[PDB]
RNA sequence: GAUGUCAUACUUAUC
RNA sequence: CGCUUCUCGGCCAAGUGUAGUAUCUGUUCUUAUCAGUUUAAUAUCUGAU
């Protein structure tokens, strides 16, 4: 009820599996946004800098694993 | 207000044996007018009594001003009165 | 506190103002209600202390005397990084025995 | 002398043919008589 | 007695497609006889082994279909 | 019935033996009912007999017949009555149970108990019946209309919380549709609480969701009835949240600008009070939001004279400190003399209102303190010290409070020169108002600027108050003992001029008398330690040593707090009454039946056992020990924490062998508030002495076949290691088996404490590397959240948010894996309680410890960012 | 095993 | 009343109020199908023979 308002990513008892994969997939971006060692991993796999790392991140927030069902 | 453990009678636990009825009456009748006074006269019941005022108010003022009062070489108690605890020895 | 299960806090935006605890209440924690290793101390909100309601009781609500903290169980377990833990509604709690 | 009501490790009584617990005393005397005492006497 | 019929899930027909079509008066009943001496005799004449993925098997060409899969 | 003179007879028949005197029953065991109330039970004194005449209403009869357990029933069966209807409110409908709760809470011969158990039965049911109420919301807000305006603050605020749970329960349209035609009502008092409701209910749902609807009701032109209705609602959303106005203020601020402009002079003084609210409330210091307003304001005070004048004065007077210190010298330049000319003033209202702005008129710079002192602390003098302000206390208050603000600004010793003269008068308010702005003096300002003329004066005064007092007030000691902590030093010829009056009112025929004299000698206890006096304090040692002969209790409590107060400013083993001959005399002191008197003897028992303990022969200590096990169940919270104390103090002195045994003795005695105690003393005992030679015995009392002692030496054992913590990391080994044991009995009781000593072992244990414990724990502890208690699944939620600390988030997500999605919703709800419960926990966590889920057909989950490596 | 009346007992340092 | 001697004794009915909860005691469903709500699955309720 109000737990699910206030702090996003909860859940409840008929939360479904796509959007607790969304929440998943949001708190995996923001840990990797936010820890510098993460964002230093993805830098050196890739070609890219860490501030275009950083927007196809930022980017990628808005569903994260397509479209619900 | 008042709460429903308070009453009319007040039991008293410890008191000394040589205490009359005048220093009784005396004690009692500090917060106001003392109904009825029974003092125990058996082995089994020695130093317990038990005051009965007119007023409710009364006896809850009295009952608020007499646990642990100084009185000789004992320590008496001042309690409300229950029906299933006086009763407890039958 | 853990004794009323019917007492909800506030959980507001935590400000500057620092809880007070009355001399009844003095020394127990606002959430887990104990008085052994206090750890941090309560930082109250900006509408449950406002003119009147300044350096007041944030368990009960009477004046305050020593100031609020937190116990020991409560700073690990990351319980202060919560709301303000002020009892803004009293329910079944304090009101019945004083009419009766 | 009944050989049902047992004491348990929690200072209660154990009534076995009926499978019930009491946990004072003025409640294993008043369990034998009733209808479901009788009928775990009459069928065993 | 009828409540400890009605309350434990007993008086209802299931009809199990391993073991020649047999009648089970309760679910329960029915999952402690899967993982019996019956069932077994009943599943090693088809040749499928004694396992955990067959528990809840009752037709035999779903099972059949199992065991190939495997 | 309580106050009913009875007959000999009964007064026999309640008394044992050896004592020497020196149909109107409705349907059998139901309670007696009232001649008044035989019309709402008018139903059940005839029988039931439901044999094809019983409709579904006959059943709310019995919603009724509760409800005759619920009035004047007996308290186990109004809480059996509470119970059946909380638990079947949807069953039985909100129809029937608010028809036939309506006329019972509009009788006109109900009481206060009756009008609270109606009240806590209205908000109990209302959890249940929500978005079923919005016809009978009229019903409920004309009965809950009076109730927040009584006397009693604590049904105001029953009434508060009611019509903000049917605010929350009824939406904003339901309540803004049935408090529609309730605003240009012709009564003015159930307008008034119609606004007071609507405030309420503002503030219980937002203030932008009920503004739009209260400027529509403030522009609205037909009716100057109206208009005052929104102003005082808008007036009573500004008192009551302040905090929430503020930012509301300019939208508030435009509505109430509009007003005061009328030829109404009713709506100009609602438009002007809810300015001044808005003022206090709605942007405190927005003076901005008071521009657009303090120009037809200083017009309406300086062209008209009255009400409205007296309320746009109290407005620029809560608008000055919201302002700039320029603005506020502009403005009280112009308002002094307006206040001075309005001190003569007969109304009271206006007396209340400048003697409120006077407070906040002079209480920053501009202000000269010359002129305050010629032309305005005369006329303050002169025409609000009288004996009329004393008698009301928002009138005694608010003088008080002007005082103290005169003082503060102006000086203190100007004040102490003019209220001396009021200490020695014949009323007893005025005297008591005049100590208490003494006292406000000495602890804001001080006694520095008070000279030698002036404070042998008020010492006289405040002896002359002290002495002549006939109520029981605190106000006149606690001034007294301010005054000298004030003086100090310059108290130095004033001991013997109060120890000869102490002495004299010690021996008195009043029972008050002696507990004020011995009050005053505690409050005055600290001030004789720092005068260099040292014979005088012995003399009052050694005079209360032998003043504890005093009949009345509340005379022996203040005496003996007062010998604590002694003991405690003088050194306990240099005391002429020393403890060698007081800790037997407080022996038999200690069995009182009284609460502060058996709490100042626990209090000094405890300091007796902290700073004096080798003054026994060790033999005087396990006596009273046995005797500190009857000093708890008691209502009073302050000895039962003192005596775990004292408990602990004497285990420390006399060695943790002889207490331990006496705590789990009496550990059985099937009483409330006497297990936690002695469990609580036990645990205290275990950790201010060592903690292993407590831990066999600990060990021992879970080997008795009992419930209770197990359930206690559980709870004493957690309370030992929620006080030790990262000392526990030596007794998890020890206390392992007894927890493994204790979770896999059956009553629920002993696993709830299993499960408590679990979480106190492991936020005690936290980061020490003890997690095969923790590991172990919780593979018994979670079988025990699937219970129906909600004390064993708090304590089970406890365990867990123990053991997510301290074994780590990940075990706590492996622990609530496949419970997410499981088919059924009673253990589903719980898994994702607790997966709610680890993600406030740490969110950070388990995205490290999340599993891996397959990508679907439309939809792709697969981390494609941490399975990569480089 | 559920239901509704009665009794006993337990817990949350509740007052 | 002051001094000396003998003996004895002392020290170093615990209540009320609030929140939840585990048990027997006093009683009930052998109604044979269909459709709907709900339940993991049972149980239960609602209309037609």
């Amino acid at each position: 009820e109000h737990l699910q308002s206030k702090y996003i990513g909860t859940g409840h008892a008929d939360t479904t599996k796509w959007e607790w994969l969304v929440n998943q997939h949001r708190d995996s971006y923001c840990s990797y946004m936010g820890h510098f060692d993460l964002l230093n991993y993805f830098a050196i796999a890739e070609n890219e800098s860490k501030a275009r790392v950083r927007f196809n991140l930022m980017e990628k927030m808005l569903q994260p694993c397509g479209p619900p069902a | 207000r008042l709460p429903p453990e308070v009453n009319r009678i007040l039991y008293i636990r410890n008191l000394p044996y040589k205490i009359t009825a005048e220093e009784m009456y005396d004690i009692f009748g500090k917060y106001g007018p003392i109904r009825q006074i029974r003092v125990g006269n058996t082995p089994e019941t020695r130093g317990t009594a038990y005051v009965v005022y007119e007023d409710i108010f009364d006896a809850k003022n009295a009952c608020d001003h007499l646990s642990g009062f100084n009185v000789c070489n004992r320590y008496l108690v001042v309690l409300y009165y229950n029906a299933n605890r006086a009763f407890q020895k039958m | 506190a853990k004794h009323h299960p019917d007492l909800i806090f506030c959980r507001k935006q935590a400000g500057v103002a620092i809880g007070r605890l009355c001399e009844k209440c003095d020394g127990k924690c606002v959430i887990c209600d104990s008085y052994v290793r206090p750890c941090t101390l309560v930082r109250i909100c900006d509408e449950c202390n406002y003119g009147s309601y300044q350096g007041r009781c944030v368990i009960c609500g009477g004046p305050g005397v020593s100031d609020a903290y937190y116990c020991k169980e409560c700073t690990i377990q990351e319980k202060d990084r919560d709301g303000c833990p002020k009892i803004v509604n009293l329910g079944s709690s304090k009101t019945d025995l004083f009419y009766e | 002398k009944d050989p049902y009501f047992m004491k348990n490790h929690l200072g209660s009584y154990e009534c076995k043919l009926c499978l019930t617990l009491h946990n004072n005393e003025g409640s294993y005397l008043a369990h034998t008589q009733g209808k479901k005492h009788q009928t775990n006497l009459a069928r065993r | 007695p009828y409540w400890l019929y009605k309350l434990h899930g007993l008086n209802i027909n299931y009809n199990c497609e391993i073991c020649g079509n047999y009648t089970y008066r309760g679910p329960k009943a029915f999952q402690r006889h899967f993982a019996e001496w019956r069932h077994a005799h009943g599943m090693r004449c088809l040749g499928i082994p004694n396992t955990a993925h067959f528990a809840n098997v009752t037709q035999i060409e779903d099972a059949v279909s199992l065991w190939a899969k495997l | 019935e309580r106050n009913r003179p009875l007959s000999d007879e009964e007064l026999d028949a309640m008394f044992p033996e050896g004592y020497k005197v020196l149909n109107d029953q409705p349907s059998g065991n139901l309670p007696f009912l009232k001649p008044d109330d035989i019309q709402y039970f008018d139903k059940l004194l005839v029988d039931v007999d439901e044999s094809t005449l019983s409709p579904e209403e006959q059943k709310e009869r019995k919603i009724m017949k509760l409800l005759l357990k619920i009035k004047n029933g007996t308290p186990p069966m109004r809480k059996a009555a509470l119970r059946q209807i909380t638990d079947k409110a949807r069953e039985f409908g909100a129809g029937p149970l608010f028809n036939q709760i309506l006329p019972l809470l509009m009788s006109p011969t109900l009481e206060d108990q009756e009008r609270h158990l109606l009240v806590k039965v209205i908000d109990r049911i209302l959890y249940k019946l929500d978005d079923l109420v919005r016809p009978y919301v009229h019903k409920i807000l004309v009965v809950i209309e009076p109730l927040l305006i009584d006397e009693d603050y604590y049904a105001r605020v029953e009434g508060r919380e009611i019509i903000s749970n049917l605010a929350k329960a009824a939406g904003l349209a339901t309540m803004i549709s049935t408090m529609r035609p309730d605003i240009d009502n012709m009564d003015e008092y159930v307008r008034n609480t119609t606004a007071r409701a609507f405030a309420v209910v503002a503030s219980a749902l937002g203030i932008p969701s009920l503004l739009p609807f209260l400027k529509a009701v403030c522009k609205s032109k037909k009716s100057w009835q109206a208009r005052h209705t929104g102003i005082k609602i808008v007036q009573q959303i500004a008192i009551l949240m302040g905090c929430a106005i503020l930012p509301h203020l300019r939208s508030l601020v435009e509505i109430i600008e509009h007003g005061l402009v009328d030829e109404q002079q009713k709506v100009r003084t609602i438009s002007a009070l809810a300015i001044a609210a808005l003022a206090e409330a709605a942007t405190p210091y927005g003076i901005e939001s008071f521009d657009s307003v303090l120009k037809p304001l200083w017009k309406g005070i300086r062209q008209h004279r009255g009400k409205g004048l007296a309320a746009f004065l109290k407005a620029i007077g809560y608008l000055i400190p919201l302002m700039d210190a320029e603005y506020a010298n502009y403005y009280t330049r112009e308002v002094m003399l307006i206040l001075i000319r309005e001190f003569q003033s007969p109304d009271e209202e206006m007396k209340k209102i400048v003697l409120k702005v006077v407070k906040q008129c002079c209480g920053t710079d501009g202000v000269e303190a010359n002129y305050i002192k010629t032309e305005i602390l005369p006329p303050f003098f002169k025409h609000f010290w009288q004996h009329r302000m004393a008698l009301d206390r928002r009138n005694y208050r608010q003088l008080v409070d002007t005082t103290v603000e005169l003082a503060n600004k102006v000086g203190a010793a100007e004040i102490i020169s003019r209220i001396v003269d009021d200490l020695k008068d014949e009323a007893e308010q005025y005297r008591k108002m005049v100590m208490e702005t003494i006292e406000k003096i000495m602890g804001n300002l001080g006694a520095a600027d008070i000279d030698h003329k002036l404070e042998e004066q008020l010492i006289d005064g405040i002896l002359y108050a002290f002495q002549e007092q006939t109520t029981e007030d605190s106000v006149m000691l606690n001034g007294f003992g301010t005054v000298v902590n004030a003086l100090g030093k310059r108290v130095k010829p004033y001991l013997p001029q109060i120890c000869g009056t102490v002495l004299w009112r010690l021996n008195n025929k009043s029972a008050k008398v002696r507990q004020q004299a011995a009050d005053l000698i505690s409050r005055t206890a600290v001030v004789m330690k720092t005068c260099q006096e040292e014979k005088l304090m012995g003399h009052l040692g050694v005079v209360l040593y032998e003043y504890l002969g005093e009949e009345y209790p509340e005379v022996l409590g203040s005496i003996l707090g007062a010998l604590k107060a002694i003991v405690n400013v003088i050194g306990m083993h240099k005391m002429t009454p020393p403890i060698k001959d007081l800790l037997p005399r407080l022996t038999p002191i200690l069995k009182n039946r009284h609460e502060k008197v058996q709490e100042n003897c626990i209090d000094l028992v405890g300091r007796i056992a902290d700073r004096g303990a080798e003054y026994v022969s060790a033999r005087e200590w396990m006596r009273i020990c046995f005797e500190l096990l009857e000093l708890l169940k008691a209502h009073k919270k302050a000895i039962r924490r003192a005596t775990v104390n004292t408990f602990g103090y004497i285990a420390k002195a006399i060695g943790p062998h002889d207490v331990l045994a006496t705590l789990l003795n009496n550990l059985k005695v099937q009483e409330r508030q006497n297990r936690v105690c002695t469990t609580v003393a036990i645990a205290i005992v275990a950790e201010t002495c060592s903690p292993f030679t407590v831990l066999p015995a600990l060990m021992n009392e879970y080997r008795v076949p009992e419930l209770n002692v197990q359930n206690g030496v559980l709870k004493s054992l957690s309370f030992l290691f929620e006080y030790i913590g990262e000392m526990g990391k030596d007794y998890i080994y020890a206390v392992t088996p007894l927890l493994e044991d204790a979770l896999m009995d059956r009553d629920l009781v002993h696993r709830q404490t299993a499960s408590a000593v679990v979480q106190h072992m492991s936020l005690g244990v936290y980061g020490f590397g003890c997690e095969d414990s923790l590991n172990h724990l919780l593979n018994y502890v979670w079988p025990n959240v699937f219970e129906t208690s909600p004390h064993v699944i708090q304590a089970v939620m406890g365990a867990l948010e123990g053991l997510r600390v301290a074994i780590g988030p990940c075990r706590m997500l492996q622990y609530c894996l496949q419970g997410l999605f499981h088919p059924a919703r009673k253990v589903r709800d719980v898994y994702w309680k607790i997966y709610n419960s680890i993600y406030i926990g740490s969110q950070d966590a388990l995205i490290a410890h999340y599993p891996r889920i397959y990508n679907d057909d439309k939809n792709t989950y697969i981390r494609y960012e941490l399975d990569y490596i480089l």
